């Protein structure tokens, strides 16, 4: 790997500076470099991780649904314009499909398998559904298995969660709102994802009241977002 | 249009 | 080239494609691809070429001004960190120089010596301009050789740009703008910048009376900046 | 800050 050279401290600093200048891919890179030096992460470098990578994707699906509503529109009264639409939404694919599998292959190689404490395992897992999702959503060939990988996944992760954490944190709550939405958007299922969002902010409710101001602000931020998709889906 | 997924921290 | 097996035609119909999807990087290898196919280019690929090269070098001004800040901070009771910073700074800044070196080298082979009608000329010539104006931003060794490649551009360009082009021409007008930030920002000559503003507005202002509703539009547009930097410099 | 340069078409 071309981070092998660097120190772990080095890359971790640098992940920090690419965020600032607002360089995901080489923020994504830097973590790369750092998760494969084979420790465990940290909280803050696990949040370093998930930010650079769901930058860089998020570019990509964002593109990808410019091409793809492109592509379609050509398929309709439309007139030939030959492969390129295609050719040029394929190219976008495949690089989106490449990360997908680059932090699923860290997820792999070793990051799920040396997390045994709850916050740790429920992030990574949350990762895994995450990133199986975002396969999901440009699959059309493998899609049911991709969709069952995704699924599995969440699964996991909530049943670890349920267990392990109260039900205002912040973690949990990410992770439900993500799952809620893979019912919604990817497994045609709207009334498990509003029974999930409606449960899920029902419970943190009612447990706010342990919380300090800063953790209160914390876990309002993430409820306000299932009450934002209820409100979308009803 | 489409759901809201966790933002980044 | 990477893009040698593709037809022009498909090049640039993707070169489209990559801006709708603000996907810069591939629009400019599309763009790069179509110059060296050695034909020259019309007003909207010359348009589509400029577009793609300053979306690329934009990100990375940016990201290398926020390093040079932190790096800046670093060299005053600041705590030592390490060679990081100024290694970052450096990655970031090869970069930017390499994409400036690439524009400048489709410039000088072959589209300025092709470019014979002044519309096509002054925009390349304010091209080489502007990629040895980046240049110029970050250099602290040939800063001076590379000022002057800069202004003798500019200076190229006016010249053919007085003579040909009516002063509201949306190309003479941008030039113009262009220069006058290079006397401001790069050449510590205020004075110039603010004479070259004025006079190049007030001579506009006089000829829209010549002019379309639509070329009216092109050229206002141009000169609100001229207004707003005079503003800022006074 | 900055002066202003001329923007994309
Ligand atoms: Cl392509
Ligand atoms: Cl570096
Ligand atoms: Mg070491
Ligand atoms: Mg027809
Ligand atoms: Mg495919
Ligand atoms: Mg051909
Ligand atoms: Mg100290
Ligand atoms: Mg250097």
């Amino acid at each position: 790997g071309a981070m092998g050279s660097m120190e772990r401290a080095s890359l971790i600093q640098k992940a920090k500076l690419a965020e600032q200048a607002e360089r995901y891919e080489d923020m994504a890179a830097f973590m790369k470099g750092a998760v494969e030096k084979g420790e465990e992460l940290s909280c803050e470098e696990r949040n370093l991780l998930s930010v650079a990578y769901k930058n860089v994707v998020g570019g990509q699906r964002a593109a990808w649904r410019v091409l793809s509503s492109i592509e379609q529109k050509s398929n309709e009264g439309s007139e030939e314009k030959g492969p390129e639409v295609r050719e040029y939404r394929e190219k976008v694919e495949t690089e989106l499909q490449g990360v997908c599998d680059t932090v699923l292959g860290l997820l792999d190689s070793h990051l799920i398998k040396e997390a045994g404490d709850a916050e740790s395992r429920v992030f990574y897992l949350k990762m895994k559904g995450d990133y199986y999702r975002y396969l999901a959503e440009v699959a059309t060939g493998d899609k049911k298995r991709i969709i069952d990988s995704a699924r599995s996944a969440y699964q996991e992760a909530m049943d670890i969660s349920k267990k392990e954490m109260p039900p205002t944190n912040p973690i949990r709550l990410g992770l439900a709102l993500n799952f809620s939405v893979f019912h919604y958007e990817i497994a045609n299922s709207p009334e498990e994802a509003i029974s999930l969002a409606k449960t899920t902010f029902d419970e943190a409710m009612a447990d706010l009241h342990t919380l300090s101001e800063d953790s209160y602000k914390d876990s309002t931020l993430i409820m306000q977002l299932l009450r934002d998709n209820l409100t979308l889906w009803t | 249009i489409r759901s809201t997924s966790t933002p980044n921290v």
